RNA sequence: AGGAGGUAAAAAUGUAUAA
RNA sequence: GCUUGAGUCUCGUAGAGGGGGGUAGAAUUCCAGGUGUAGCGGUGAAAUGCGUAGAGAUCUGGAGGAAUACCGGUGGCGAAGGCGGCCCCCUGGACGAAGACUGACGCUCAGGUGCGAAAGCGUGGGGAGCAAACAGGAUUAGAUACCCUGGUAGUCCACGCCGUAAACGAUGUCGACUUGGAGGUUGUGCCCUUGAGGCGUGGCUUCCGGAGCUAACGCGUUAAGUCGACCGCCUGGGGAGUA
């Protein structure tokens, strides 16, 4: 229901997986799709693949809004972050425009040492 | 020698923000002296100039705010 | 620092002639000065250990001038210091 | 005896009562001899990034001589003024003119 | 100063003193002093109410000015004394129309210094003025709870209310402790800090430093007989019972806040 | 960052992403702090240049290519 | 020609005499 | 006595040199509220942990603390340790130009005095993130380790103390001399700045190489070459820089 015509498709793509939130023109959220949510827990969750069955998983669940035209945000370094897009265009959806609002900290707080 | 202000010798100033337009990147950054070839000088003045306009919101720190 | 001003009085005050702004008289007196005038700087800060050492430095610098001083005209040597109010 | 470049923004509000505020600034550097030299009034700019709030801004740059004691007291007017925000004061490098 | 007391004796091995070479010595000023003969803690009963006080040299309550109650006057501070009453040094100050009154001393207080109150009043350490005047973020201390009350928050040695936010009709600061309170705009407030700070590190060292401050003897509850108190009794030192008060209220962990009437101020609770 | 290229876009066309930081930053502060290797590194690095400028200066030699 | 992203679980030991 | 040693003054230039006080934005975390729904987070694969009490994702607002992307460069500065947002106040050292002045005032330096990263310690504040200890889950013959979710002292500030490091160009300081090349940085002079130049003259600094030297590797006008002044230090390893 709501009838929303505008919709921002923001895409936190990182190293495990790639969660994705179709929200209104606003910030309100109106329903996602991860890749493990698709139910490919594992290996396979972090592949460009579980971004692509992302979409379509998100493509759906919107049809009570329906949707016309987008305002991708992508956000994460990915290896999901570019295929999802694509998987957008397909859909039968208009990206208006593309912007990557990555967190890039001025130094801000000491990053962990997790990894040898 | 592909310079700008080093033929035009002055104190670069942070009010000239058209000039100052043409050393920051789309996104905000800016950029390096190995692109530029502007005289190490004037590249730290720069860089004095371009954050002095940055602080009074003649330049953006980034794309979004 | 020592103020343009300040430093013209000095030199017209010790030495010889009004350009003599070299003799040992002068420098021991110029220093003086500025010595004075960084006991304020000190007496706030007293972290400050970098210009300390500039402090310190040019303690020796005096000292040596006055070793030297009082080697080579001993009677000018006591009139410098009753002037300047030094050594204790 | 410094030369400053005063730079400081105004709410747009009182940029209505702007002229005033300066009027106010100015006297007390003249009421300790200092010489001012520029006075451009930049007028009511567009920002880059919002201060706070306030997509709309409003300039005034001053490029004044003074002595230390006095522009002391003055930038503290700054700070304890809600109508004021920020204040920038930089270095003489010999006064200029026709500064823009 | 914070001197540590040289050992000449067995009991003055721990007296860091506080001395402080600015506090003005002779008798304070005679037309602001009355009595205040001590009770040691016994009510219109005469029972003993609240443990621990009694004995003590005499002390002499002297009428420090909270309320602020001038307008437009200045004020130059004469000199610092000492006042036993508190913790803070109270300070000798003079009108322009000749009139002594006391008032705490901020931390950036010399003899000699210019001060007033009042709403025109200038922002500087000393002064006094209504929560309205002053810039969201600064430091003050003697805050007021309601108009014209006269001053019950931060007036200890070396405290300090931050105020935080100003939403209105209200000024949300910050206690000392934590908690963060919502006080009324019109309430008068002084600006600075209190001074004398290093009354923290002022340790009593024998106990006649405690002694003939106030402070009597504390019993432990595991020294006790069991008629007494509800800890102790025992064969030797045995201890069981969940930590209580001496009438049996769960302390050492119970939250005892309750008056509901104050909860519509209480913005966050102390953590 | 940004982009829309109006009408005929049609397509991701934005690499250029890749040249401002997009990921360089990202595969960087993702951790270690270091606080100085990358004084190491970078001396390591430069020095890795100058490998390249020595080898351009010796590139004038036949071997038959 | 010049720069960026992505690529690697576990696996210990061998005494004491030869030019 | 003299001036080429050393030092002072006049005018300028560059700089993350040091101390003190303000301030801006980005990002993590937390708290309050909206939307919204089954996973999220994590790994080589998992699990502990978070999550139908409604997370993660997203947006509005607010609280805080620490660090200051890009500039950034074998780039600069300091005696060394070291020092990087921006702004102000206080202040040191270097370098150059063209003159003036003092007239050996110089070099080194046992003992002595001061400075001296990070860790640690005392007292008082602060505590986002990170993170010894430690707990849990994995991997493992076992894992008190690497890996993972959490997490304290500490990391931060103020005031004192500690005086060690591969505190390293493993090269003590100072002065003189002995072919070159490519740079970077910062001055300055001359000619037509007619035009991003042309030709010089100084400091600092990187790299490559000749003679020479070295056991060789390599060092090579900022020497480990050729000489001088002075000080520190070594005399097989282990025992031990310990009793």
């Amino acid at each position: 229901r709501k009838q929303v015509s505008d919709g921002v498709a923001h895409i936190h793509a990182s190293f495990n997986n790639t969660i994705v939130t179709i929200t209104d023109r606003q910030g309100n959220a109106l329903g996602w799709a991860t890749a493990g949510g698709s139910g490919f827990r594992g290996s396979r969750k972090s592949t460009p693949f579980a971004a692509q069955v992302a979409a379509e998983r998100c493509a759906d669940a919107v049809k009570e809004y329906g949707i016309k035209n987008l305002e991708v945000m992508v956000k994460g370094p990915g290896p999901g972050r570019e295929s999802t897009i694509r998987a957008l265009n397909a859909a039968g959806f208009r990206i208006t425009n593309i912007t990557d609002v990555t967190p890039i900290p001025h130094n801000g707080c000491r990053p962990p040492k997790k990894r040898r | 020698f592909c310079r700008f202000t080093a033929e035009g010798v002055q104190e670069i100033d942070y009010k000239d923000i058209a000039t100052l337009k043409n050393y920051i990147t789309e996104s905000g950054k800016i950029v390096p002296s190995r692109i530029t070839g502007t005289r190490a000088k004037y590249q730290r003045q720069l860089a004095r100039a371009i954050k002095r306009a940055r602080y009074l919101s003649l330049l953006p720190y980034t794309d979004r705010h | 620092s020592l103020s343009t001003e300040a430093t013209a009085k000095i030199v017209s005050e010790f030495g010889r002639d009004a350009n003599d702004t070299g003799s040992t008289e002068v420098q021991v007196a110029l220093l003086t000065a500025q010595i004075n005038h960084l006991q304020g700087h000190f007496a706030e800060h007293k972290k400050d250990h970098h210009s300390r050492r500039g402090l310190l430095r040019m303690v020796s610098q005096r000292r040596k001038l006055l070793d030297y001083l009082k080697r080579k005209d001993v009677a000018r040597y006591t009139q410098l210091i009753e002037r300047l109010g030094l050594r204790r | 005896m410094r030369h400053y470049e005063i730079v400081f923004m105004v709410h747009p509000d009182q940029s209505e009562q702007v002229p005033g505020m300066i009027e106010r600034y100015t006297a007390a550097i003249t009421g300790a001899e200092g010489k001012i030299h520029r006075l451009e009034d930049w007028g009511r700019r567009q920002l880059a990034y919002p201060i706070n709030k306030l997509h709309k801004a409003h300039y005034v740059l001053m490029n004044v001589e003074a002595p230390q004691e006095v522009i002391d007291e003055l930038e503290t007017t700054f700070r304890f003024n809600d109508a004021v925000i920020r204040s920038m004061v930089m270095r003489t490098k010999h006064a200029v003119t026709e500064a823009s | 100063a914070v001197v540590k007391c040289k050992p000449t004796s067995p009991g003055r091995r721990h007296v860091v003193k506080v001395v402080n070479p600015e506090l003005h010595k002779g008798k304070p000023f005679a037309p602001l002093l009355e009595k205040n003969s001590k009770s040691g803690g016994r009510n219109n009963n005469g029972r003993i109410t609240t443990r621990h006080i009694g004995g003590g040299h005499k002390q002499a309550y002297r009428i420090v000015d909270f309320k602020r109650n001038k307008d437009g006057i200045p004020a130059v501070v004469e000199r610092l004394e000492y006042d036993p009453n508190r913790s803070a040094n109270i300070a000798l100050v003079l009108y322009k129309d000749g009139e002594r009154r006391y008032i705490l001393a901020p931390k950036g207080l010399k003899a000699g210094d210019q001060i007033q109150s009042g709403v025109d009043a200038a922002i500087k350490p000393g002064n006094t003025l209504p929560m309205r005047n002053i810039p969201v973020g600064s430091t003050v201390h003697n805050v007021e709870m309601k108009p014209g009350k006269g001053g019950q928050l931060a007036r200890s040695a070396g405290t300090y209310v931050q105020i935080v936010a100003r939403d209105g009709a209200y000024v949300t600061l910050r206690l000392r402790s934590g908690e963060m309170r919502k006080v009324e705009a019109d309430c008068r407030a002084t600006l600075g800090e209190v001074g004398n700070a290093e009354h923290m590190l002022r340790v009593l060292g024998k106990a006649g430093a405690a002694r003939w401050r106030g402070v009597r003897p504390t019993v432990r509850g595991t020294a006790m007989n069991p008629v007494d108190h509800p800890h102790g009794g025992g064969e030797g030192r045995n201890f069981g019972k969940h930590p209580v008060t001496p009438w049996g209220v769960q302390t050492k962990g119970k939250k005892t806040r309750s008056n509901k009437r104050t909860d519509k101020f209480i913005v966050r609770r102390r953590s | 960052i940004k982009v829309r290229e109006n009408e005929p876009f049609d397509v991701a066309l934005r690499r250029f992403k890749r040249s401002c930081e997009k990921a360089g930053v990202l595969a960087e502060v993702r951790r270690r702090e270091f606080y100085e290797k990358p004084t190491t590194e970078r001396k390591r690095a430069k020095a890795s240049a100058v490998k390249r400028h020595a080898k351009k200066l010796a590139r004038e030699n036949a071997r038959r290519t």
